[PDB]
């Protein structure tokens, strides 16, 4: 039925979180306008243990996303992050995963060699999400939640209104 | 051809007569005439229509996609749906071709029903003063006028009037 | 064929309802009338009403209308009928049975085993059970003292002993309890060889008493 | 409908008819009398009972829980479920209410078959002892008393006994 | 029992008669003699195969293994699999049983139909000159001979040939 | 329009058995009843039997009872007659025929093609073959030898000689093995000219042969 | 398994909290688990680090 964003109040302290890329032009470098690359304060610093958490406090349940980076090299890693090994846990009541990021080289596809995969996961009214992180992490900038209901469909021809 | 009646020993229906599925076709001494049962014809017909208002219906059950025409789903999910998918489509064409053949039967022996209706309310107005000849038809053994035939078909048509004169012959 | 079984013995207070289900075992009786029939201790046969499943139709005696509903599961093969308010008065061994076809005016060829309905002040008790000890034959039993309501079963060594079994109907005290005795005849010569035990089985107390008679 | 009987050419039924579907109501000299006919009604009922017994037939086939109300299963797996689930509450609806349309139209067609076989019958007993009126009713032409109806009703009512009487009244 | 023909006012069938469906038991001056009709004969085995030829038929609809004999897939696609083909195995079950017991149900009342329609023709055939016993007969009220039955068997039969003969001779 | 095809002929060892099949095409048979017949080399049409499959009837003549099965199968329009204990009395030509109804009293009016069935001690064996070697007109050809079963096809230069040809029927020899001529009548001008060669195809073995035939 | 039915088999891998607590209880360095029958062949690695409190 569509989607209403929210902020998840997530705030950052003495790590930058501006990190953008020449792949999403927007007026020069971007980034996704609901996500925020967080980045080590100068290049090859170390990222601070950190843990955000967010609790569902609506009455419907909402859809968190982040995403985990895989730099191009294990050079690019450390210079954005800083050095050695990096894990990010993500927990909530019905969920518990950790992700370690695997930097190196793959071909270029819009001029990067590194890669993002998002994972997502459905917070139920009251619970909460909490991300722990010591970097190669893309935080949520806002969560989603549903409108109510529609139908999707795939199509290749034109739309009418017209008709019903 | 359950009754007997159509396409039994009625030979064949009447390409003239537009203005019903049963009727009659009458000879004495005036003329010929013509003219198709109301009562019985409309009873048919809305049989018919109440079938019809029963398979026309529309389902009000939602389905949503769980596959993928752009980007392929995983291949092992992807042959779960599509197997699947194809066991309903064999129920489903199942189902419609033998409701279909069904409902046909049913049609036709509700007409077949409803002449073999009409023929034998008639029979049983007349009573004794004609005979069953068994091409559809009535051998009258008493002269009778036009307005005699009116009062068989909208069915007032009495019979201990001509008894005695139809039964010497 | 088919055979009618109807459930067990009934103890009910006064004021209370039961209801006794007669189950048709070895096919349907759902096309037939069955009829419900008491019998007052000492008295004569009494219609209480009938049910018929499919052909739609329950009738009841105008002296029992109000008191009794029978009724009908066609998909269990069973009949009910279920009698309130109950009295002293309805004291009496109910039956279901068949009727030759749909309806009540026919005969009834089939019957039931019988329910009991006791409507009393008195409470359940289970039996003491004692052994009655022993030439060519011997009689050696049981006692079974002091229960209610009605029925006790005796076998002996496990239903393994049939012959020369004599269960002798109950005696009913000025207490308001129940004795009987079982004896079994049997030959002297198989005395120091053979083991007689009575298993003595009370269903309204849930009682089971397996006793040894010696010589 | 299909035959003509009921909600045909007899006018209605007759709720006076307790311990019967099918009887006889007659009229002569000595009075008139109402009995329900046996062979007919067992006969209706017994193709009833026999369609009941058909149906509530219980299914010997066990199902087990693919799905978990307490935690919900995987999101993809779970909307395959689903969507299978509910594909089987289309065929089972569609089953259900086919087959209970059908067998009315055929539990009915089946009572105005019965009726119509009574009819037909006892029309043929008669011979030409009386006639067809057309609403479910035969005119004796003679006089008859009520053991006479008794053997119409039981099947033994002889025609040639009564012919040459109830034929000049004719 | 639709009709009230077979297992109806006739009694019974003739095992002695061979070849037919349907058929002439007769009585008269010269013997007795038996022959089957074909017209209603053939009328009734044609719709009977008519049957056959749609329920026969091979479903040109091919289905592949989605599951594995030898080493068992994982186990919960394993466990939607196996639900999914057994709710299958009941659709399907409950359309044989339910297709299988109407086929019987009308093909006995075809059965029923036909002999019903040969009956209500040969009565017709013979307008005033012979009466329903109901058994299943005609008593014919005039002596008739051998080439007179055929004529009934072969619908030529006229009636008002022998009318008034019969006639009188029913009084 | 229907058809009745029949299955091909068959080469048989006394006491084996043989089954033919009779297929109905552009239509079903199964309405009627198709029997077979049978044609000893030199006599007459001879009944074995019919079915009317869905009448539900199969008959025999009395002559076979026992040692014929007539069968259908009403799915593939398909009729069947397998004769076991084959002797050489059995060579002859079975015909499948469609009677006018679903009895065995009617005109049959549809035929099948025949089946040639023959019972013989007789192993495959391809021909030997031989020159016959040559006033207007000349008359040359090729002997064909000692070959198992029929048939045997010959042609003149590859076929490119169609004029003047007799390929006589064969002679079967006492051996169990056929041979048979073929001559071609030809201008004895065009003798030391034309080359004359004939091509015997045997498929059974698999033989082929050219060969030339000269003055 | 030398019963005559099929037998099911558990076992875990523990995620410590901190690096410093795994090599605490097992040691330093990488570890590896693996797992193999006929029918199964499977390895894990543990993955130490911080995760909320439970």
């Amino acid at each position: 039925g569509g989607i209403d964003k929210e902020t998840m109040g997530f705030t950052y302290s003495g790590i930058r979180t501006n990190g953008t890329t020449s792949a999403c032009r927007r007026s020069g470098s971007s980034f996704y306008a609901e996500m925020k690359w967080l980045l080590s304060n100068t290049d090859n610093a170390a990222f601070p243990q950190m843990t955000k958490s967010y609790k569902n406090t609506r009455k419907d349940p909402a859809l968190i996303i982040w995403g985990i980076h895989h730099s191009g090299s294990t050079t690019e890693q450390t210079k954005l992050y800083g050095s050695g090994n990096k894990l990010i846990t993500v927990g909530s009541s019905n969920y518990q995963q950790s992700f370690v990021p695997s930097p190196g080289a793959r071909p270029q596809v819009n001029g990067q060699s590194g890669r993002i995969d998002f994972h997502w996961l459905i917070l139920n009214p009251n619970d909460t999400v909490t991300f722990s992180f010591n970097g190669a992490f893309i935080a949520l900038d806002r969560a989603s939640f549903l409108r109510g209901k529609s139908m999707g469909i795939q199509s290749e021809v034109q739309v009418d209104a017209n008709c019903e | 051809g359950l009754f007997g009646a159509i396409a039994g020993f009625i030979e064949n229906g009447w390409e003239g007569l537009i203005d019903g599925w049963y009727g009659f076709r009458h000879q004495n001494a005036q003329g010929e005439g013509t003219a198709a049962d109301y009562k019985s014809t409309q009873s048919a017909i809305d049989q018919i229509t109440g079938k019809l208002n029963r398979l026309i219906e529309k389902t009000n059950q939602q389905f949503e996609l769980i596959d993928n025409e752009f980007t392929e789903v995983e291949r092992q999910i992807g042959n779960v749906i599509n197997w699947t998918r194809d066991s309903m489509t064999e129920v489903w064409s199942y189902n419609a071709e033998l409701l279909v053949a069904m409902e046909n039967q049913h049609t036709i022996d509700l007409a077949d029903s409803e002449m073999n209706k009409l023929y034998e309310r008639v029979k049983r107005q007349l009573r004794e003063n004609a005979e069953e000849d068994g091409t559809g038809c009535f051998e009258i053994f008493h002269k009778c006028d036009d307005d005699c035939m009116a009062s068989i078909r909208n069915n007032t048509y009495d019979h201990s009037k001509y008894r005695e004169e139809a039964i010497q012959n | 064929q088919v055979q009618l079984v109807q459930s067990g013995a009934e103890v009910k207070k006064p004021g209370s309802s039961v209801k006794v289900s007669c189950k048709s075992s070895g096919g349907t009786s759902n096309n037939y009338a069955i009829s419900w029939v008491r019998q007052a201790p000492g008295q004569g046969l009494d219609w209480m009403g009938g049910i018929s499943p499919i052909f739609g139709s329950t009738a009841y005696a105008q002296k029992f209308q109000g008191r009794v509903t029978i009724s009908a599961d066609i998909f269990s093969n069973t009949a009910y009928m279920e009698l309130n308010s109950l009295t002293s008065e309805d004291t009496a061994v109910y039956f279901c049975a068949r009727h030759g076809n749909y309806y009540y005016y026919s005969g009834m060829d089939v019957w039931g085993q019988g329910t009991t309905v006791t409507v009393s002040s008195a409470s359940t008790k289970g039996p003491s059970v004692f052994p009655l000890a022993p030439g060519g034959t011997a009689a050696l039993g049981c006692l079974v003292k002091d229960y209610f309501p009605e029925p006790v079963t005796v076998s002996w060594n496990s239903g393994a002993l049939t012959s020369g079994v004599h269960t002798f109907p109950a005696v009913l005290q000025s207490s308001g309890l129940y004795s009987l005795s079982s004896v079994v005849t049997v030959p002297s010569s198989s005395l120091g060889t053979q083991t007689y035990i009575c298993n003595v089985n009370h269903k309204p107390s849930n009682t089971k008493v397996d006793k040894r008679v010696e010589p």
